[PDB]
């Protein structure tokens, strides 16, 4: 299961 | 045994081109079980809803575009201009033990090639590479994403691979060995090259090693990279150089998971 | 930026046996930026039906990729790989060797 990348570097 | 699932993220941006490419491609070990491509599954997989599908597609394309903006924000902050292509790579996910309990979690970036900022093992504190991650990592304190990644880590991460492996346990339980032999190649009158080889073995970890004389030959051993025969398992040979008439002094020795013990292997005319 | 130049294996996935349908691989591997070129050849010519696997990464970063093709090896065939790379100031060719 994937996970959320939500965030911006 | 021990197990790992993880995430291998590649997103390049290619000026002049489109928007940049996202790939988003999930192993458990060895195995890849899904793959999200922005330029357009396991057998284990289809068996969860197409709930479970849309669920990781919503977030397949979240990531696309948060990746996205990424890429922009890094050519910021190294002063790049607009016409180069840039890559940004993650990796994430967890690694459990035979209890199926957490033994470590990952979540780390790297641009271009170069490591960028990693999530520590404690899961709640960051590295940076260099000043330009260093922003990266003031913003991700700021807006708490450590406890974000370690609640998916310490939570799905760990609760999706242990039912992944219970549901696929037939091929992510199985440990093939290796098919092992000798070969030997005649060099010139004086020498010929032993080589060992390890065929359709599962999964890719292996240690393949000669020894003369009882002695490691590290220095004196071709090893090949590890590689995918295309079947679900994978091929490795080492070889070494020998006088000839001394092949009976050299033995290869092989360890891999799916073995009850260990190889020893000779060149046998 | 750094770059990193491609390893190259080519193997069949069965151990080689003249008159036999086999698969011949070319395995690209330690690679970065991800952008590549693999041709397998059949005597020179570009074999039409070749498939690859999906873009993944080693620890160390640096990329792979199996580039595959259903093959009936015989004794006068000759099978190879052609990579180019931006590394690369031209095409390499690795050809298929039974012994390696």
């Amino acid at each position: 299961h994937s996970k959320k990348k939500c965030d911006e570097l | 045994g021990s197990h790992s699932m993880r995430y291998f993220d590649t997103a390049m941006s290619r000026p002049g081109r489109g928007e940049p490419r996202f790939i988003s491609v999930g192993y458990v070990d060895d195995t890849q079980f899904v793959r999200f491509d922005s330029d357009a599954r396991a057998p284990w997989i289809e068996q969860e809803g197409p709930e479970y599908w849309d669920r990781n597609t919503q977030i397949f394309k979240t990531n696309t575009q948060t990746d996205r903006e990424s890429l922009r924000n890094l050519r910021g902050y190294y002063n790049q201009s607009e016409a180069g292509s840039h890559t940004l790579q993650s990796m994430y996910g967890c690694d459990v033990g035979p209890d199926g309990r957490l033994l470590r979690g990952h979540n780390q970036y790297a641009y271009d090639g170069k490591d960028y900022i990693a999530l520590n093992e404690d899961l709640r504190s960051w590295t940076a590479a260099d000043t330009a991650a260093q922003i990266t990592q003031r913003k991700w304190e700021a807006a708490r994403v450590a406890e974000q990644d370690r609640a998916y880590l310490e939570g799905t991460c760990v609760e999706w691979l242990r039912r992944y492996l219970e549901n696929g346990k037939d091929t992510l339980e199985r440990a093939d060995p290796p098919k092992t032999h000798v070969t030997h190649h005649p060099i010139s009158d004086h020498e010929a090259t032993l080589r060992c080889w390890a065929l359709g073995f599962y999964p890719a970890e292996i240690t393949l090693t000669w020894q003369r004389d009882g002695e490691d030959q590290t220095q004196d051993t071709e090893l090949v990279e590890t590689r995918p025969a295309g079947d679900r398992t994978f091929q490795k040979w080492a070889a070494v150089v020998v006088p000839s008439g001394e092949e009976q002094r050299y033995t290869c020795h092989v360890q891999h998971e799916g073995l009850p013990k260990p190889l020893t292997l000779r060149w046998e005319p | 930026m750094i770059q990193r130049t491609p390893k190259i294996q080519v193997y069949s996935r069965h151990p080689a046996e003249n008159g036999k349908s086999n698969f011949l691989n070319c395995y690209v591997s330690g690679f970065h930026p991800s952008d590549i070129e693999v041709d397998l050849l059949k005597n020179g010519e570009r074999i039409e039906k070749v498939e690859h696997s999906d873009l993944s990464f080693s620890k160390d970063w640096s990329f792979y990729l199996l580039y595959y093709t259903e093959f009936t090896p015989t004794e006068k065939d000759e099978y190879a790989c052609r990579v180019n790379h931006v590394t690369l100031s031209q095409p390499k060719i690795v050809k298929w060797d039974r012994d390696m």
